[PDB]
């Protein structure tokens, strides 16, 4: 499925199966300009996340139960949701991913 | 790589 390709070309699988993971279906642009959008609470305490004005199209991985390294099993879910980064930096770009809504 | 290339690499599918 997609999920086993992408997590592998990426480099999240290679070395490791993770348990969750989102690709984001846009420009670049277009994700970096969340930094400069609504400012959220991170669940760690800070204050560095931003949430998308609209939703993005998204598709999710996350790890089947029995999955183990080597062969990482990966449900795929699509959706249009609003997306949670973190910025940091200058230029103040996303440097994670948090969640999507 | 720096945080933000591990992000774009990570995340982004354009
Ligand atoms: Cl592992
Ligand atoms: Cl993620
Ligand atoms: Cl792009
Ligand atoms: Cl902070
Ligand atoms: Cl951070």
């Amino acid at each position: 499925n997609y999920c086993n390709q992408m997590m592998k070309s990426r480099n999240l699988t290679k070395d490791r199966c993770k348990p969750v993971n989102t690709f984001v279906h846009e420009s670049l642009a277009d994700v970096q300009a969340v930094c400069s959008q609504k400012n959220v609470a991170c669940k760690n305490g800070q204050t560095n996340c931003y949430q998308s004005y609209s939703t993005m199209s998204i598709t999710d991985c996350r790890e089947t139960g029995s999955s183990k390294y080597p062969n990482c099993a990966y449900k795929t879910t699509q959706a249009n949701k609003h997306i949670i980064v973190a910025c940091e930096g200058n230029p103040y770009v996303p440097v994670h991913f948090d969640a999507s809504v | 790589e720096t945080a933000a290339a591990h992000f774009e690499q990570h995340h982004m599918d354009s």
